[PDB]
């Protein structure tokens, strides 16, 4: 239960990390 | 803490770990990427104290920057539910301080229900208020 909650948290952490990397690449592209 | 904060958190005891971890976000204020990178490792600990402190750290990191993306929203609405225990004060306070000026009906409607659910002790109720 707690372990699978941690797994889901890790999944969303990876998702948002990739999204943030894309966002900052796009930002630095123009700035 | 940034060098080796795990030992620092562990030598911290009782309820201290909450604030000890939130200090990580305070240090990594306004830096979403750095905060996430330095908080992910501590985000998964056997004791929920460290997890809630990490949630506070992420909320503090998000606070002050109005990024259209809402990593704080996603991560912290994942935990806004009591999860069978009252130790969600950290999540609630983090969400608040992160979205202070946002006034997003999304976060308002996420927070108001959990505020009264027959299981939100006065601590949780005050934090969410």
């Amino acid at each position: 239960l707690r372990q699978t909650e941690n797994r889901a948290t890790r999944c969303k952490v990876e998702r948002l990390q990739l999204l943030l990397q894309q966002k900052r690449l796009r930002r630095k592209a123009r700035r | 803490l940034t060098d080796d904060g795990n030992k620092w958190l562990y030598k911290n005891k009782d309820h201290g770990m909450l604030s000890a971890a939130a200090s990580l976000g305070m240090i990594l204020l306004w830096d979403v990427d750095g905060g996430l990178t330095q908080i992910d490792k501590y985000l998964y600990s056997s004791e929920d104290y460290i997890k809630s402190g990490a949630l506070l750290a992420c909320g503090i990191v998000n606070s002050g920057v109005r990024n259209e993306c809402d990593p704080a929203l996603a991560l912290l609405s994942d935990y806004v539910l009591h999860n069978s225990n009252t130790m969600r004060l950290g999540s609630i306070f983090g969400l608040g301080l992160a979205y202070a000026g946002s006034n997003r009906e999304d976060v308002l409607t996420l927070l108001l229900p959990v505020m009264g659910d027959s299981k939100s002790s006065m601590e949780v109720a005050g934090v969410t208020a």
